């Protein structure tokens, strides 16, 4: 079709912020999530 | 011709190839778009959704 | 058919893109940063292909705001810059934007800043004097028309005065074309010089490309590729001589090595890229003139801690064809320009083409402050009285000899508050071959500081109670 698979993928995103810190030490932290940071 | 077609959006298989996301939704989401078609073997759809 | 951002880690940026969208290397690429305090357009040069449709690019502008996914859209070819008769008059940055003229020159003619250097069929040596007025240059280090000039040194040895120096002497009655690239250099140098280039009226026959200290490193790398492109644009579509003064050359170098590890490469000795010798000649060697097509280069190469051994001016000596290098011993000694003559060097001194009386009278000068300098370290133990006679006299005669060699340049009025002037050549040969005869072995060495011919040096002798 090629078309359809569109309005497929659509749908899924549609029925488809907040970061942890996943490690830290020395003044240095890494933060998992944030992918808007 | 799954690969051919696949290979020729690879949007669609990148977004199947996210491990990430709950195999279950993918799944449905191929039998729904891809899988689930008149001219499918059913063999092949289940190979290609395992 | 776009890319996004993967991985931001300063000045360089990982891009993904989809299956047969890479770009090439070296391709330009577009981002945005949305944040409203630094918005703006991010341009990124394709450096690496590492595989699985990602690329490393080098951001030109700050990354500060950059968002991990954001879409980037490839330009399809390489950074390029205006290119006419336009340019001149006007000041642009390495992405070849306007500066004074915001807009100005969107319409011109663009080329990629990336080329291929001259076929080795079309090289041509020059050998012709380039007669500047300055004593030491003249006798010492003559300067090629049509060649690669470059001036040593470490920082604040007086580089830079004497490029704006030769730009008063050479650019203020070339005939040609003048393109100076400011490549990584203070903005209120090149703000000064812009005002200093209007106020001569020169500017109209020049074009300046900055890219700034506070650049990122990418800019600075591709700051000097700008410039070089519109000069040889100049050199092989105008057909008229240009000059190129590009001010600080080392700055090229020392921004690729910025980003050398952050590119995934392993250093080199000295901190420096693996890759240092390669790009520095790639530069170089596109700075060139070809059979019948001039372009006269000045360079500024800064020599890092006052060490000439360092990789990057070791590595930048092969590629000229006269280097003045300055010192920081003879500036810490009050002369100026602060010229080590027994270190600096000219592909045409010799006697074919400076004529006999020249270069007789240049090696006898080098010898005789190579004698003297072999003589320091005694007359600071022993004293000068250990000497022989003979040594005693040439002790005389090279302290006068090195304090002749310093002149009052123009460009230093703004320092000394003295007046500069000009010596022709012949003047100071026969003023030198008078010195190493002992012809003026009675005025104080006073007399001889910071002046220009025989006739300075007659009246600061009669001003000091001597006289020739
Ligand atoms: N010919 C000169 N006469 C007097 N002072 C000079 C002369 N050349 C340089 N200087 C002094 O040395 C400083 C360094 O010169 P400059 O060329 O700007 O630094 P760099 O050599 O690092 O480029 C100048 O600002 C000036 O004060
Ligand atoms: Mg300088």
């Amino acid at each position: 079709s090629a078309a359809d698979i569109e309005g497929a993928i659509e749908d899924y995103v549609s029925s488809f912020e907040i970061g942890t810190v996943i490690d830290a030490g020395d003044g240095i932290a890494h933060v998992e999530g944030l992918p808007s940071v | 011709r799954f690969g051919r077609v696949l290979d020729a959006e690879p949007r669609l298989s990148a977004l199947l190839s996210d491990y990430t996301t709950p195999a279950e939704g993918r799944v449905a989401l191929l039998d729904k778009a891809l899988t689930g078609r008149p001219g499918v073997n059913q063999t092949a759809a289940a190979l290609l959704s395992q | 058919t776009a890319g996004r951002v993967v991985r931001i880690t300063g000045p360089v940026v990982d891009v993904e893109f989809p299956r047969g969208s890479v770009p090439e290397l070296f391709n330009a690429l577009h981002a945005e940063i949305t944040f409203g305090a630094l918005a703006k357009t991010l341009t990124l040069e394709v450096a690496q292909h590492l595989g699985d449709s990602l690329v490393r690019c080098i951001s030109m502008q700050p990354t500060d705001g950059l968002v991990r996914g954001v879409e980037v859209t490839d330009t399809g070819a390489s950074i390029s810059v205006p290119v006419g008769d336009g340019v001149k008059g006007h000041v642009f940055n390495a992405l070849g934007d306007c500066l004074d003229d915001p807009g100005y020159g969107k319409d011109f003619e663009h080329w990629s800043i990336h080329r291929k250097p001259p076929a080795f069929s079309d090289l041509e040596p020059r050998t012709e004097m380039l007669e500047t007025g300055l004593k030491v240059v003249d006798l010492l280090t003559p300067y090629v028309r049509g060649g690669k000039i470059a001036l040593f040194g470490g920082a604040g040895v007086g580089k830079t005065v004497l490029i704006q120096e030769m730009i008063n002497r050479i650019a203020r009655n070339f005939g040609g074309t003048s393109v100076f690239a400011g490549v990584g250099e203070r903005t209120r140098e090149g703000n000064d010089l812009w005002v200093e280039l209007a106020d001569a009226n020169v500017l109209k026959d020049t074009a300046l490309v900055f890219g700034q200290m506070d650049e990122p490193p990418g800019t600075r790398m591709r700051v000097a590729l700008s410039a070089l492109t519109m000069a040889e644009f100049f050199r092989d579509e105008q057909g008229q001589d240009v000059l190129l003064f590009i001010d600080n050359i080392f700055r090229f170098t020392q921004a690729g090595s910025e980003v050398s590890t952050l590119l995934g490469r392993m250093p080199s000795a000295v901190g420096y890229q693996p890759t240092l010798a390669d790009e520095m000649g790639e530069l170089q060697e596109r700075i060139t003139s070809t059979r019948g097509r001039s372009i006269t280069s000045m360079q500024a190469v800064y020599v890092p801690a006052d060490d000439y051994t360092d990789p990057a001016p070791a590595t930048t000596f092969a590629h000229l064809d006269a280097t003045t290098e300055l010192s920081r011993a003879v500036f810490s000694k009050g002369i100026f320009p602060a010229v080590d003559p027994l270190a600096s060097s000219s592909t045409i001194l010799d006697p074919a083409i400076v004529g006999d009386e020249h270069y007789r009278v240049a090696q006898e000068v080098i010898r005789i402050l190579q004698r003297y300098k072999d003589l320091q370290d005694i007359i600071a133990i022993l004293g000068i009285d250990e000497l022989s006679e003979e040594d005693k006299q040439l002790v005389n005669r090279a302290r006068r000899i090195e304090r002749f060699l310093s002149q009052n340049m123009m460009a230093a009025e703004q320092f000394t508050g003295q007046p500069g002037s000009t010596v022709p050549l012949k003047e100071t040969i026969e003023a030198f071959d008078k010195l190493t005869k002992g012809e003026f072995d009675h005025l104080p060495e006073q007399a001889f500081f910071l002046i220009g011919g025989l006739d300075d040096l007659a009246k600061k002798a009669e001003s000091l109670g001597a006289k020739l």
